[PDB]
RNA sequence: AUCGAAUCGCCACCUACAAGACUGGAGCUUGCUCCCUCGAAGGCGCCAAGUAUAUUCAUGAUCACAAGACA
RNA sequence: UAAGCCCAAUUAGUGAUUGCCCAUUAUUCCUUUGGUAAGGGCGGAAACAAAUGGAGAAAGUGUAGCCCUUCCGAUGUA
RNA sequence: GGCCAGAACCAGCCCUACUGCAUUAUCCUGUCGGGGAUCAAAAUCCGGCGGGCAACGAAGUGCAAGAAUCUUGGGUCUUGG
């Protein structure tokens, strides 16, 4: 395996031009960690402080016929424990 | 008794770029392949089909075998098939598919308070009618303890409790 | 599906020289994939049969024969194979079809699967459509009837590609995962 | 022919045009429906404010990216929309709910000509209720496959 | 399996209401082995947890006999020096599409067992089961679709009854009570089934006019 | 009681059954005609308890795990 | 109603000639390194204190390579 | 701020959309005769003659060079600003 690139499928989306539609579309995975850690607007709102974490990808292109998704994250690559669990695809950057 | 593939009869294309249009058989290949035409419709001039891709339908217009255009055209026209068609619910169905894939964000939610309101009157007739003749799990229920209540409750201990607790309040 | 054989009609000679300086100009017809393998079974043809080399010669003409109107039809197609048990092995079958390349390219299939021939090993005699009244096979003869009728069943049909679902409620039509 | 350099220089898409009805996709209003005022210069975020009687959305400035802009729109050459300037949404630097009385009285004017102008289009009523509908996604649902 | 003092204590404390896993329930009946282990086994990998009822109805294409033969062959393997930690022969049908499906996952891997480990099964529809929601299908893998008809095929429950499993009859036994008391319930609530019915019917004439005519443009009257 | 978490569709209308060579019901002519509920929707849920006379939402300042979740 | 065999296609008698997946291969971009390497610059142009545009510029095989541009090759036991 | 993130624009790439020229004739039609099968026809089929563009997105036949500016497509966390 290359673990640079990403594989996601979505609910709905059996078709290659189905995944076409969430070419850049933004991605995110949803875990938590063992303490409460860093995070955007950390001063400015202390309600989002938890041990809540996310990863924020993107989608790259589809893969095969079947509506399966590439996706590439932040810098870094997804870890191999999120394998199975379940990936935020958001509708911004809309195109509509 | 299904329907079956013969001269005249007519067909609902299942799938490819013709899906959900309707034409007539006119001509027999082999078993596995037919001649569907249908002059009433831009893009169903005579071609060749898969009998995997048809489905019969009731009707059957009076054509033989590679009959003319002109022919199955005054026979479509006399039968009155396609007529007899739209009215059916199958035929409501695919124009009701057809509006709802081209629908816009507005007319979603048109459809969703239309769908609410019906089922908020739906509601509202089921609870009156409930309320004559008890169907549902509560109704039911009450009624089923109403006779023993008022047995239990009819006795001269209960009612000096009923009073006195409730003057508390 | 449509024929993956097209009707070709190639047009050519040997090249002319002192020896011969008036060829003579030789019509084939042959049903091929493309134009490049029409003109391969061109210079086979001519090889074998007239003694003239692709390197000696010139194609005058390699257009495509166009089909028909799509009618359905009985053809008679005169083909031939090559076996090593058997040597070669010409037969004489009928077939039902819109057109004169659907029924070759029928016929190759049918001799790919019931006595795995390849195309390179087959040569097409003749094709032709002929009156339902010169039909001998009743396989074929049973769709002349004026009233032909059957049902359709034991037949799998699937949903559009777009529709389908792996799990779906038992009774209903509701999809669970899709 | 217009300059890049100059503060008319645009190039927003033609769905979200003024008066269209939007989707908020992203932020605290994500969800809710938007009517789209202007798009600030120097080819800037767009500025949206549903009315906040009808869903609580007040003059708000959000990049175009993060709206779905529908088909459905609303006739908006009524609202002023002039006084919605960039100067507006800045603040002054800090160092080391409360609502401006400037910036109250700017959401007070475009509202009421906002709703105004919803009343007076036709199917102003369903408008109306439609810029209140949340839009969610559903299970089972297929956006990629809808038009808006 | 049984909760711990522990985990009953912690929710008490927390509060918390009773909890279910979304579980999806699939009938196995007239469904083909192979490609229901197939399908299944790729779900499990993506994170479902699934649950398959109705075990012993499965079906094998092929006379009974056939795959009777079948099963006796894989039967005779063993390891010779000690059949104990050898290979372990289950004769029960839910255990034998459970053998189907490991042999179609990574068995040998953390996330392998992962899988495994979400999926029951169950022979016939046990009480558990019963009132948890609809039972889906996988139509691929549908007898009806993926057989010609005139070809002999054999059901799980009967093969396995003739090489070693044993409680055929408890499991039929079992299936007829649980048919017997569906369908008395649902000779009940038929007032309730049609209750509704009119009561969507009659709503009709109640609900605003333009209401109407939006279900009926998208087929809904 | 540490404990902050990942999960994001509810139901007391699906949550009963069986068959795809034929399961809405008839006729005789056995593949056509006729009747019907016309044979291609489990019901709800998506922001006024219902389609209307309405009503708090901001400064959480342009995305960020939904800053919240007993429907 | 193959997930078997022979043949034949690419969303299908509709409207034309790239279904999809995997390389230390191909194309292209970045960096290194070495050339039978290919070229430019190197007579400080002029002006300019701090408190509040900068620095360097070696006639050079090989260095922290004088600097810059360009092209090609790069695995390997004895 | 030499940190993180999002949107804008540029230049360069990489993608997809929008298509013209040529060619059909063993072809398209009407009509006459034959032949065919029907209760009777028609059609499949073969000849004679007369017309011709099968032109709906005609053909799945040879070649296509269509400035993504017109007429604001997409990607670049695969480049640099
Ligand atoms: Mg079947
Ligand atoms: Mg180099
Ligand atoms: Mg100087
Ligand atoms: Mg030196
Ligand atoms: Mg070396
Ligand atoms: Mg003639
Ligand atoms: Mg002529
Ligand atoms: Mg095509
Ligand atoms: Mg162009
Ligand atoms: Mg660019
Ligand atoms: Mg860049
Ligand atoms: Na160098
Ligand atoms: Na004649």
């Amino acid at each position: 395996q290359t673990k640079q690139t990403a594989l996601v499928r979505v609910e709905n989306v059996n078709t290659r031009e189905d995944a076409t539609w969430y070419v850049g579309k933004r991605v995110c995975y949803v875990y938590h960690g063992k303490k409460v850690k860093r995070c955007v607007r950390w001063s400015k709102a202390p309600a989002r402080r938890s041990t809540t974490r996310a990863l924020w990808g993107r989608v790259t292109r589809p893969h095969g016929n079947a509506g399966m998704m590439r996706v590439k994250f932040n810098g870094a690559s997804v870890p191999a424990s999120a394998i199975g669990r379940r990936i935020r695809v958001y509708l911004y950057p809309s195109q509509i | 008794k299904s329907h079956y593939i013969c001269a005249g009869r007519l067909v609902r294309i299942l799938r490819g770029p013709r899906q959900d249009r309707v034409g007539v058989i006119v001509d027999i290949v082999d078993a596995n392949r037919v001649l569907v035409e249908n002059p009433e419709d831009a893009k169903m001039w005579r071609h060749v089909q898969n009998l995997k891709n048809v489905e019969p339908l009731k009707y059957c217009v009076s054509v033989s075998r590679n009959c003319s255009a002109k022919a199955l055209k005054d026979a479509l026209a006399s039968s009155k098939a396609l007529e007899k068609y739209a009215k059916t619910r199958t035929a409501a169905r695919v124009e009701a598919k057809k509006a709802c894939a081209v629908s816009t964000d507005f007319e979603r939610y048109q459809l969703r308070v239309a769908r609410r309101s019906r089922a908020h009157w739906a509601r509202k007739v089921f609870d009156e009618k409930d309320a004559k003749t008890p169907v549902s799990w509560h109704k039911v229920a009450l009624k089923k303890m109403l006779k023993k209540a008022a047995k239990m409750d009819s006795t001269e201990g209960a009612k000096r409790r009923m009073q006195k607790a409730i003057a508390a309040r | 599906v449509k024929p993956h054989l097209r009707h070709y009609q190639v047009v050519g000679r040997e090249s002319p020289s002192e020896k011969n300086p008036e060829p003579t100009v030789y019509k084939f017809e042959v049903f091929a994939p493309n134009f490049v393998v029409a003109k391969s079974r061109f210079w086979r043809m001519m090889r074998v049969k007239n003694k003239v080399k692709a390197t000696h010669g010139d194609v005058l003409s390699c257009k495509v024969v166009k089909d028909a109107k799509l009618v359905a039809r009985n053809y008679l197609v005169d083909i031939a194979y090559y076996s090593q048990r058997c040597g070669y092995t010409r037969m004489v079958k009928e077939f039902r079809d819109v057109s004169k390349t659907g029924a070759v390219s029928q016929a190759y299939h049918d001799l790919a699967s019931r006595h795995r021939a390849r195309y390179h090993n087959i040569e097409v005699l003749n094709v032709k459509s002929i009156p339902d009244h010169e039909v001998k096979h009743l396989s074929i003869a049973q769709y002349h009837a004026p009233n032909l009728s059957f049902p359709l069943l034991q037949r799998r049909t699937k949903a559009t590609r777009k529709d389908r679902a792996i799990f779906v409620k038992k009774n209903t039509k509701r999809a669970v995962v899709a | 022919k217009v300059s890049r350099k100059s503060p008319e220089y645009t190039t927003l898409r033609k769905s979200c045009a003024p008066g269209a009805i939007a989707i908020i996709l992203a932020g605290r209003f994500r969800g809710r429906r938007a009517v789209i005022l202007k798009q600030l210069p120097h080819n800037g975020p767009l500025v949206v404010s549903g009315p906040m009687k009808y869903n609580g959305v007040p003059i708000r400035r959000i990049d175009s990216r993060y709206v779905i802009a529908t088909s459905t729109t609303v006739d908006i050459s009524s609202v002023d929309t002039a006084p919605i300037t960039a100067e507006v949404f800045q603040r002054p630097k800090a160092e080391k709910t409360l609502v401006s009385d400037a910036r109250a009285q700017l959401q007070k004017k475009i509202d009421a000509a906002l709703i105004a102008a919803i009343k007076k289009d036709a199917q102003g009523k369903e408008k109306a209720g439609y810029l209140r509908s949340v839009f969610t996604v559903k299970p089972g649902d297929a956006p990629h496959r809808w038009n808006w | 399996a049984f909760p711990s003092r522990k985990d009953a204590f912690r929710a008490q404390r927390k509060g918390a209401k009773k909890h279910r896993p979304e579980i999806i329930v699939i009938d196995l009946k007239d469904h083909v082995l192979g490609r229901a282990a197939a399908v299944v086994a790729k779900q499990l990998l993506l994170g479902k947890k699934i649950t398959v009822v109705r075990c012993e109805q499965l079906n094998i294409a092929g006379t009974e006999i056939r795959n009777k033969i079948k099963y006796l062959q894989y039967l005779r393997k063993r390891k010779l020096t000690n059949p104990t930690k050898g290979p372990f022969h289950h004769r029960a049908p839910s255990d034998v599409f459970v053998r189907t499906v490991r042999s179609m996952l990574p068995r040998y891997t953390k996330r392998g067992m992962k899988a495994l480990n979400s999926l029951v099964a169950y022979e016939g529809i046990p009480p558990n089961v019963v009132r948890t929601g609809g039972r889906v299908v996988i139509p691929r893998a549908q007898r009806h679709v993926c057989y010609r008809s005139e070809r002999p095929y054999t059901v799980l429950g009967n093969m396995c009854k003739h090489v070693g499993w044993k409680y055929s009859d408890v499991v039929a036994n079992l299936e007829k009570a649980r048919v017997e008391k569906a369908s008395r319930h649902h000779e009940k609530q038929a007032k309730l089934r049609d209750a509704w019915k009119s009561a969507r019917k009659e709503a009709l004439a109640k609900m605003p006019k333009h209401n109407v005519e939006v279900l009926k443009k998208f087929g809904y009257a």
